[PDB]
């Protein structure tokens, strides 16, 4: 039984509720659309009949 | 007074308890350099070392002449209770790694960079109950010796090697002291 393990490495520590909170204060997420060029497209709506 | 570094070392405030896991720094100060402690281990001639050192104790206590029970009963004894001294009394290492880094680890569990059951660490598991098995075969007749022996084996030289006993401290008030945690 002993000679047929597999050799792992023992598992990592589950994060506190603090390191949570800092993660998720820290990530930053996009606009919902992109500002970006609405400006030199926008002559569509300008010139629409 | 709040410290701006907090390095400071816990006790254990229980009877059974674990050591608590490193954090960022720790770990990169573990990493940083190979241990000069627990690499011999795996390099040219360790396992040979482990076979010859128990032919010389049985070569020794031979000499002082004894019937061949006592005489593999003390080698058996003699190699287990060197063995614990060395690979699972002592904690830390014997020269100055790095803030130290290790102050709270034995000999055994810095083995391979705390990775378990690795070829070294099951050929180090199967010495002792092969070496039970020879010496079975002499003082078999005495229930007495062959009892004493199977508990000092089972019991200090295979228990300490388990994978569920690492990080494992016991904490008796008179006897061990507070063990460290931090
Ligand atoms: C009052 C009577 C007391 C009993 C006699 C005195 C015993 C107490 C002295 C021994 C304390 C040892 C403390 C810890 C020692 C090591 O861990 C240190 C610190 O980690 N490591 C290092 O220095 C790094 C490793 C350096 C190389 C060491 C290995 C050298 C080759 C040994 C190979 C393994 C040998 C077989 C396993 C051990 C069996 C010991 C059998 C003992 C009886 C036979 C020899 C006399």
């Amino acid at each position: 039984i002993l000679l047929t393990r597999k050799s792992y490495k023992p598992p990592k520590r589950p994060l506190t509720e603090q390191e949570i909170d800092e993660l998720c204060d820290e990530w930053v997420p996009e606009p919902l659309v992109d500002p970006s060029a609405t400006d030199e497209q926008s002559w569509r709506v300008a010139k629409t009949p | 007074s709040t410290p701006v570094t907090d390095h400071r070392r816990r006790r254990a405030a229980a009877v059974i308890s674990h050591v608590e896991q490193e954090t960022f720094e720790d770990e990169n100060d573990q990493q940083m350099l190979p241990n000069m402690n627990a690499t011999w281990v795996d390099q040219r001639g360790a396992w040979l070392i482990h076979i010859v050192v128990i032919v010389l104790l049985r070569l020794f206590y031979s000499l002082f002449g004894s019937t061949p029970k006592w005489t593999w009963t003390l080698t058996n004894m003699t190699y287990i209770i060197g063995f614990y001294i060395m690979f699972h009394l002592v904690k830390g290492t014997p020269f100055d790694f790095n803030g130290g880094a290790y102050d709270n680890l034995t000999m055994w569990e810095q083995i391979n960079d705390e990775t378990l059951y690795t070829p070294t660490r099951k050929f180090l598991l199967i010495v002792p109950i092969v070496l039970f098995l020879i010496s079975n075969q002499y003082y078999r007749n005495d229930m007495t010796l062959f009892l004493s022996n199977l508990a000092v084996t089972v019991l200090i030289g295979v228990v300490p090697k388990l994978g569920i006993t690492h990080r494992l401290r016991i904490s008796i008030p008179g006897i061990t002291g507070r063990a460290q945690i931090s």
